[PDB]
RNA sequence: AUAGAUGAGUUUGGUGAUGGCUCUGAUUGAACACUGUCCAAAUACUUGACACAUGCUAAUCGAACGUUUAAUUUUGGCUCUUAAUUAAAAGUGGUGUACAGGUGAGUAUAAUAUUUUUUCGCUUAACUUAAAGUGAAGGCAAAUCCUUCAUAUUGCAAAAGGAUAUCUAUAUCCGCUUUAAGAGGAUGAGAAAAGUUUCAGAGAUAGGUAGUUGUUAAGGUCAUGGCUUAACAAGCCAAUAAUUCUCUUAGUCGAAGCUGAAAAGGCUGAUCGACCACAUUGGGAAUGAAAAAAUCCCAAGGCAAAUAGGUACAGCAGUGAGGAAUCUUGGUCAAUGGGCCCACGCCUGAACUGGUAACUUGGAGGAAUGAGACGUCGAUUUAUCGAGUAAAAUUCUGUAUACAUAUUGAUAAUGACAAUAUGUACAUUUGUCUU
């Protein structure tokens, strides 16, 4: 029943597992001691380890089932990374004598786009082409003309909890007006004495 | 074990057994046909002309 | 924790009849009084006697606020039809004269009279009383806890409280833990026949046992809580009495709660020490209690 | 919008469901437009049955709620799932294969 | 619901009446005194709507929109300067804060209230089914923001764009506008006929009504109605207070709670549901399909603030005060419900759960044997009556509870916490009133 699934290139260990998904999870990379024991342990085995609080834990075994049923997060589908880091390039096609289709496609950092063969011409979701030579995605920084790296980031997979701003809308003119009076007080303190 | 191994009905008439009033209320549910005459919602074709396909 | 009102549960001084086989108990029921005193005594004086007397046996376990409420002037009873009437007249007879039946001749008059008239049609076993006042306590043979008791599986009613306690029963095949169980018509209890061995057999006694270690039938087990051979409580048939309203069969220690107590013409089915006078004036306690 | 959902009844550790319809916006336990049923989620166990299977009593009124839903009530996830177990929706959620 | 109807003490020299008082019964969201072992459920500021330290109770969408710095990569010039990518932080816009939760200060009622039958009308948001249309400019840094135009049976009257794939432009996803329906509705004074509504206590007041009552004509309306208007008539309601005013008190109601045998019973108006009102006090408007806001505007006193313009715990927990008197500054969004979202997901002091209190209810809180320790103790017919089957001792049970295992609350997945079942083990208080 706990069929464990076999690592991916992007997601080749625990530490780059928990250091995706965020939520400050990488802290706990060392209860794990290999890639099975994390697609194995139950509930009330990750709450002896010390996975807590209740929120991450239950955080954990929902990126552990999506991760079985294969819903990867972006750069998930990826095929050549090396240290963590993969590269993204363009690939153009002759749709027709008046146009042309651009496609983001993942290639070892050395091999040129139309070397690849069609097997290892990878097509990278959520990531297209504007323009002409622009790779637009999400940590998609540009390395040159018609080439884009994408590396693992701290919470690159995160759902990214709501925060408030001065306390929520309650309490948003009394610490927006709290916090004017501790303004001029300073100003008092360096300029008024 | 169980009562109802043999079935032996009781006669008519031969127990009093006070059932205590239930507190409460429940919310009585609307009606949705007059109370007089055939209305058009169970006709044939209602339900294909106010949700066609 | 013992409490106050259970010190002298025996006592050979007070004399309370209280629901179990002990032989101080013996001795209390044999040598009651005929009739309690209540000649000079007042209305509540008459009714708080009787109180005492009833209570020490009937829901002795029962706390008096829990008995207060449990307590129906509720009385039910039966009349007996017989078929061979019922057959032959439609009840007619009955109201002939002014409403009431023919007028038969005053006692003085019959006996005078060499020839006996002839009998009166009516169902027989008519004008006769029914002791109503007897079903007082007729709610606490009920209980779960009492009807073992009255099976002859336990000692005492106490004794039989603590086989439900204790996970010992078995009410329509499912274990029953709760003492206060209202039994329902049809229900049926089984105890174990450990603990009913033990209820109403003989204690194990060493220095007897001792004397016999080497000195259809049984053999002696001393590795069991009863005496062995097993023979009955001392006593015991002083008290052996099953009511009607349970069918009992002692191969397996189980009974069936046929139906609830009824008070039938000239008969009742609540086992109580008491005289009328006596289950009458706590009937009339327990009405307003005062 | 009417929704067909569940009030919480019942004491501590004791849940108890009713299946109602009623506003989306109001109290769970307010008083609804109508009581389509009730709904225990603890399962139960047949008394004179010693095989160990478990079921869960489900009482619905489904020719009043197929009105509703044909109307246009929106039944929250769980009710969804029980409506789809009797056969009247399909299901949001299916166990992966793969 | 067919068992349900009860008395007692006390006035007199005495008797019979009259008539209060008290006791007898049940109960409390109780308090106090003396006490107290355990467990579950339920309830828990009834008084000052008194003042409040601190953390939280309403947020969400980057697949609406650009700004801002950060690095990354590209242009021109020879560190500066273009055009982009990416991530964060504030915002703009959409929806929601019109729900949930809290309190009972004010409020004294018959009203365009309400039930039945017949006949109806309205509905520009959200939900369900379907159809058609989704073009063009300007303003703000930009926009699905604001302004405006074309087109939309005749002629008046609309719209908004964003996103993802395919190939060696096409097709989709989520929206927007309009239209026709279903459901819903807080909807129109709906209308007609016949009914219903126990409207606090006390005092005073005989007039009230001015489209007000009716007719004619006209308009309006689905229709009815001075609903509206003109012209005439002087009516209409009331006469025992219609109408108006002052004082006192109060949130209203329910087999919701307690109580009686019962009465269209009485009392209360906690927890539950419905309705009304309020959010420091007073005075107000707009937005919107609809005020149905803990919103917004204004004034005053309190606290904070002074060159500011916040705050009001009658949201949860908590503190001080008052009082005879009422508890944790916990955990989790796992379950149920709700807001936002294409989706995933985020939020939820609603809620679910742990804690405190014998406040209440339910349960446990041990059963059987126990005769000469030829012992003790208190009375006293010093030999009688009691403590006393009581104790000791013996034989059993394994109740609350402890521990362990399993299952379950939850399933697409997710368990904060606990329930149930089974196995093993344990024999633990008396207290208080009266006479
Ligand atoms: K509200
Ligand atoms: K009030
Ligand atoms: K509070
Ligand atoms: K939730
Ligand atoms: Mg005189
Ligand atoms: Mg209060
Ligand atoms: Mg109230
Ligand atoms: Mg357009
Ligand atoms: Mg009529
Ligand atoms: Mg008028
Ligand atoms: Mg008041
Ligand atoms: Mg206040
Ligand atoms: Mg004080
Ligand atoms: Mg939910
Ligand atoms: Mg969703
Ligand atoms: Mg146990
Ligand atoms: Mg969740």
């Amino acid at each position: 029943l706990p069929l464990i699934p076999k690592p991916t290139p992007f997601v080749p260990d625990v530490p780059t597992f928990l250091t995706l998904i965020g939520r400050d999870l990488k802290q706990h990379a060392d209860k794990f001691p290999t890639w099975e024991a994390l697609f194995t342990l139950t509930t009330d085995q990750l709450r002896e380890l010390g996975v807590e609080p209740p929120r991450a834990r239950r955080y954990l075994l929902r990126w552990r089932q999506r991760f079985r049923e294969g819903k990867f997060g972006i750069g998930g589908d990826l095929k050549h990374v090396e240290n963590g880091v993969a590269y993204l390039k363009i690939h153009e096609k002759e749709a027709s004598p008046t146009r042309t289709s651009r496609r983001v496609v993942n290639v070892p950092a050395n091999q040129h786009v139309e070397e690849v063969s069609e097997g290892e011409r990878v097509k990278v979701k959520g990531y297209k082409v504007k323009g002409v030579s622009t790779i637009v995605g999400p940590y998609a920084l540009p390395v040159q003309k018609g080439v884009a790296k994408l590396a693992v980031t701290e919470g690159m997979w995160e759902d990214k909890r709501g925060h408030k701003v001065d306390g929520g809308e309650r309490r948003r003119a009394e610490v927006r007006f709290k916090r004017g009076v501790a303004e001029r007080k300073a100003l008092r303190e360096k300029m008024g004495f | 074990d169980s009562p109802n191994y043999i079935k032996v009905p009781e006669p008519p008439q031969s127990s009093e057994v006070r059932h205590p009033f239930v507190k409460g209320h429940l919310p009585i549910p609307r009606s949705i046909f007059p109370k007089k005459g055939v209305p058009e919602k169970v006709q044939s074709g209602y339900v294909n002309r106010i949700a066609p396909k | 924790m013992k409490i106050r009102r259970l010190f002298k549960y025996h006592s050979l001084k007070k004399k309370p009849i209280r629901p179990t086989w002990n032989k101080y108990n013996l001795y209390n029921l044999a040598t009651a009084g005929r009739e309690p005193r209540i000649s000079g005594k007042t209305f509540f004086q008459q009714k708080w006697l009787a109180k005492s007397l009833t209570r020490a046996y009937h829901g002795e376990h029962i706390k008096e606020r829990k008995w207060a409420r449990m307590f129906s002037r509720r009385l039910p009873a039966v009349v007996n039809m017989d078929p061979a009437y019922m057959a032959k007249y439609n009840g007619s007879e009955q109201a002939a004269g002014r409403g009431s039946g023919l007028s038969e001749p005053p006692a003085y008059e019959k006996t005078a009279d060499e020839k006996p008239a002839k009998q009166v049609i009516a169902n027989p076993g008519r004008k006769v009383p029914t002791p109503y006042e007897q079903m007082t306590f007729a709610p606490l043979e009920r209980r779960l806890d009492i009807a073992i008791f009255r099976a002859l599986f336990a000692s005492s009613a106490r004794q039989a409280r603590q086989m439900v306690v204790h996970g010992a029963v078995t009410v329509n095949g499912k274990k029953m833990k709760h003492p206060g169980y209202l039994l329902n018509p049809g229900d049926l209890f089984q105890v174990d026949v450990e603990r009913v061995l033990y209820a109403t057999g003989a204690p194990k006694d060493k220095k007897l046992l001792a004397a016999a270690m080497k000195a259809e039938d049984n053999e002696i087990d001393p590795s069991k809580p009863y005496m062995t051979p097993w023979r009955p409580r001392n006593y015991m048939s002083a008290f052996a009495f099953i009511p009607r309203y349970l069918e009992v069969n002692q191969n397996i220690c189980a009974a069936v709660y046929l139906r609830h107590p009824v008070a039938r013409p000239g008969e009742s089915e609540v086992p109580s020490p008491f005289s009328p006078t006596i289950n009458q004036l706590a009937f009339n306690w327990y009405l307003r209690r005062g | 919008v009417l929704k067909l959902r569940l009030a919480r009844f019942g004491r501590t550790n004791a849940p108890f469901y009713n299946i109602v319809v009623a506003h989306a916006r109001t109290a769970r336990n307010s008083k609804p437009l109508e009581v389509i049923g009730t709904y225990d989620p603890v399962p139960k166990k047949d008394t004179y049955d010693t095989t160990g299977k478990l079921h869960k009593d489900i009482k619905l009124d489904v020719t009043r709620a197929k009105y509703w839903i044909g109307v246009g009530a929106q039944p929250t996830d769980t009710v969804w799932r029980l409506l789809s177990l009797v056969g009247i929706l399909d299901p949001k959620y299916k166990k992966p294969q793969p």
